RNA sequence: CGGCACCUUACGAGAAAUCAAAGUCUUUGGGUUCUGGGGGGAGUAUGGUCGCAAGGCUGAAACUUAAAGGAAUUGACGGAA
RNA sequence: GCCCAUUCGGGUCUUGUAAUUGGAAUGAGUACAAUGUAAAUACCUUAACGAGGAACAACUGGAGGGCAAGUCUGGUGCCAGCAGCCGCGGUAAUUCCAGCUCCAGUAGCGUAUAUUAAAGUUGUUGCAGUUAAAAAGCUCGUAGUUGAACUUUGGGUCUGGU
């Protein structure tokens, strides 16, 4: 068996073409090419996005572990799209409140779900210009209302 | 193998098969030393003197081994009429 | 509490086989374990991992423990021993014994130029077990044991000081990987070089020579 | 617009974090040659690593032929000057295996302690930090100085400051003042 | 000499069933075409094109999910023997 | 470590712990000066003051595995939460929330997204296609890619080097 690919000394262009063709099966590559992040993906293919807290929503978790996961329905400012952001640590949701500006981040999985929280893709990071972790700690205090 | 100026490094310097040349490994459990006693005139097999042959294991497994041995013997001068050059 | 079966064992006891080198040369089997110990006092025995392992039964399951052990020194000898028993310590012991029985030499060669003492492999050698191919490429000096942790450990045990690897297929089948590595190591002595073109004498074995001392009375 | 001032993120982390044995070894090394962090060790490794790479490259060409002959030789000379290489070993293939320990041993860290002066590694380091020790007659206060061997005999206590014995130094002065008052 | 075909060892292979090719591959390169890149969403949406149609060829993404598979081992089981 | 170990013990020699205490520096701070400088700052240089746990105070993350390090104590009791993944939670939590310990890195360390490595999981080097995804149902066939062996081999005679 010569094994598929042409092993000729002048078979280079063909090989290149083949490689290119193959490239469209690789998912990451495809994404990079087509601008799926730029055309979809609530964020603009960005790390973060500021968004308005439309409402506090407890979401029921996937399976095995059973609980309500204190998420927030956020409306992204730049695009106008509506997403659901999980809110970390104990309480935290109280701190976040309602109708606040909220700086979101990706959850970890380059999109996709994060473990058990179904239909949820984002960590709330900052609420109206602080930081959720900090608030939880009480190392830093909130700037009043 | 030979460091600096001789000083033979690497022990266990292996038995190489008589038929194949093929190195006989440390755990070549199949490979064999045949000892053929040295002949003398009118009976007599001369105690403590042999033509020693090593056979690798691969050959034995194949069954091409006996023939090889015979050939070797012929080459040496332990046989006549047995192993022909052409078949 | 010694007492040997095996002609070879008897010979060893007597004290006419000096080192394991002779044994290796005459590819003599070592079904008994103590012989190896006698020969080589510097056997470092290191347990690599222990899988729990379960046959399924009409009621419950049969938990046993596949203990993998690597044995060595820094001379150029290694042993790989696998056993699966229910008592863990016992299993480990068994594995160790197996490794000892195996113990196999390694041709340690030169990186490039002779200069000092050799502590890499001679040739690009590779092994295989299931879907693990461990390929050991000889390193330069000081460049270390570039390998998967288990593999590295094995190399250390052997007395290979510097080496490159390329472990491919499912390396996380740890035992399998180890086996592959062992195979590769073995293949070192077996790969013919131009150093060994020259013809050897074929020495008589200890089993032939010291035949009266071996065997029972 | 002048020109980019160049730098190197010189001193590089290992590829796994928690190889336990490795960590232990590092710790031991630190203990031996009183380092503040693993960072120093990493730096040392990088330094040595580069050298090793260079050696390898040289080998990959024919010794007798030119670049290999010359550049390699130069490197060897440099190493000798530094005092990591021995005088028995000047054959390039010896550099190939230098080891980090050796490198550590050449520091003004240890070349204080090795020559007495301090008493106990850490103490020496402290002394170096606190504006004592002049390798020439110019006050080194970097622990990771790397002594030149050619200027290792010249390592003294500082011309100025105590221990060298120019001025007694602050606490002593205070004590004297107190005595006077009394 | 030719196509529609068993046994052992495999040193050759192979994840193994097995394979005299599914061998001469980490000791990696005889010459070529074509196809595949976790599972689903989906042979769908869309556009093309081909058709009398039914359908065909061509062929997505969003979104979703930690398994989907393969081979076998021991079990358990079977209105199998 | 031990001169000796009829029991001790001196402790002749070397190390670690105590809000003991004591002498010796220190520059981080400040500050005449002088340096710098276009003028200044800041640096380097100096006088003078400035360290003893109350400071002249190191944070970040983690402490089941992957993966270095707690089967510690309470608070909780499918909750609230952690958890990249595996997963932990249902009155015995080493995974949640606090103290102590402890680890890792250290004036840095975390998180997010990209991206490179790892990925021989894009493969020319270097993958797979009997069954795991994968051989067009079959043959024909232009481009392309490739394509059997054969023409000057061998010997001498000097002559430069390394
Ligand atoms: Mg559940
Ligand atoms: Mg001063
Ligand atoms: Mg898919
Ligand atoms: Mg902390
Ligand atoms: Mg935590
Ligand atoms: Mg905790
Ligand atoms: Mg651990
Ligand atoms: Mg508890
Ligand atoms: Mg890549
Ligand atoms: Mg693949
Ligand atoms: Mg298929
Ligand atoms: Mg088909
Ligand atoms: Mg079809
Ligand atoms: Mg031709």
């Amino acid at each position: 068996m010569g094994k598929g690919k042409p092993r000729g000394l002048n078979s280079a262009r063909k090989l290149r073409v083949h490689r290119r063709n193959n490239r469209w099966a690789e998912t990451t590559y495809k994404k990079r090419l087509l601008g799926t992040a730029f055309k979809s993906s609530p964020f603009g293919g960005s790390s973060h996005a500021k968004g308005i807290v439309l409402e506090k929503i407890g979401i029921e978790s996937k399976q095995p572990n059973s609980a309500i996961r204190k998420c927030v329905r956020v409306q992204l400012i730049k695009n106008g799209k509506k997403v659901t952001a999980f809110v970390p640590n104990d309480g935290c949701l109280n701190f976040v409140d309602e109708n606040d500006e909220v700086l979101l981040a990706g959850f970890g999985r380059k999109g996709k779900a994060k473990g058990d929280i179904p239909g949820v893709r984002f960590k709330v990071v900052k609420v109206s210009g602080v930081s959720l972790l900090a608030l939880w700690k009480e190392k830093k205090e909130k700037p009043r209302s | 193998m030979e460091n600096d100026k001789g000083q033979l490094v690497e022990l266990y310097v292996p038995r190489k098969c008589s038929a194949t040349n093929r190195i006989i490994k440390a755990k070549d459990h199949s490979s064999v030393q045949i000892n053929i006693a040295q002949v003398d005139e009118e009976g007599r097999a001369i105690p403590g003197e042999y033509v020693t042959y090593a056979l690798s294991g691969y050959i034995r497994a194949r069954g091409e081994a006996d023939d090889s041995l015979n050939r070797l013997a012929q080459q040496d001068g332990l046989l006549k009429n047995v192993w022909s050059y052409s078949r | 509490g010694w007492v040997p079966v095996t002609k070879l064992g008897r010979l060893v006891k007597a004290g006419k086989i000096s080192s394991i080198e002779e044994i290796f040369l005459h590819s003599l089997p070592v079904k008994e374990f103590q012989i190896i110990d006698q020969l080589l006092p510097n056997l470092k025995d290191e347990v690599m991992n222990i899988k729990p392992v379960q046959k399924q039964t009409r009621a419950g399951q049969r938990t046993r423990f596949k203990a993998v052990v690597v044995v060595g020194d820094s001379n150029g000898h290694v042993g790989l021993g696998i056993k699966t028993a229910k008592e863990v310590a016992g299993a480990i012991r068994a594995g160790i014994i197996i490794a000892k029985l195996s113990v196999i030499p390694i041709r340690r060669g030169y990186w490039g130029t002779n200069l000092g003492q050799p502590h890499s492999l001679a040739t690009k050698t590779s092994g295989k077990c299931g879907s693990v191919s461990v390929r050991l490429i000889p390193a330069p000096r000081g460049s270390g044991i570039v390998a998967s942790p288990a593999v590295k450990k094995l190399m250390q045990l052997a007395g290979v000081e510097d080496v490159y690897t390329s472990s491919t297929g499912s390396t996380r089948t740890l035992e399998n990987t180890l086996k592959a590595a062992f195979v590769a190591i073995g293949n070192t002595y077996g790969f013919l070089t131009p150093n060994l073109w020259e013809v050897q004498a074929l020495t008589p074995s200890p089993m032939d020579v010291y035949a009266d001392y071996a065997t029972a009375s | 617009p002048r020109a980019p001032r160049t730098y190197s993120k010189t001193y590089s982390t290992p590829k796994r974090p928690y190889e336990s044995a490795r960590l232990d070894a590092e710790l031991k090394l630190a203990g031996e040659y009183g380092l503040k962090n693993k960072r120093e060790i990493y730096r040392i490794s990088f330094q040595l690593s580069k050298i090793r790479r260079a050696a390898r490259d040289l080998l990959t060409r024919d010794e007798k032929d030119p670049k290999r002959l010359f550049e390699g030789n130069a490197l060897i000379r440099r190493l000798v000057r530094i005092g990591v290489l021995s005088e028995d070993k000047k054959k390039l293939d010896y550099v190939l295996a230098l080891k980090v320990e050796d490198f550590l041993e050449r520091r003004l860290q240890t070349q204080v302690y090795k020559l007495g002066l301090a008493k106990s590694v850490h103490h020496a380091r402290v002394l170096i930090s606190q504006r004592h020790i002049a390798v020439g007659k110019q006050i080194v206060n970097i622990p990771s100085f790397m002594v030149r061997l050619e200027s290792e005999k010249h390592i003294d206590f500082a011309r100025t400051s105590p221990f060298g014995g120019a001025r007694p130094g602050r606490v002593a002065r205070k004590r004297a003042a107190a005595a006077g008052g009394e």
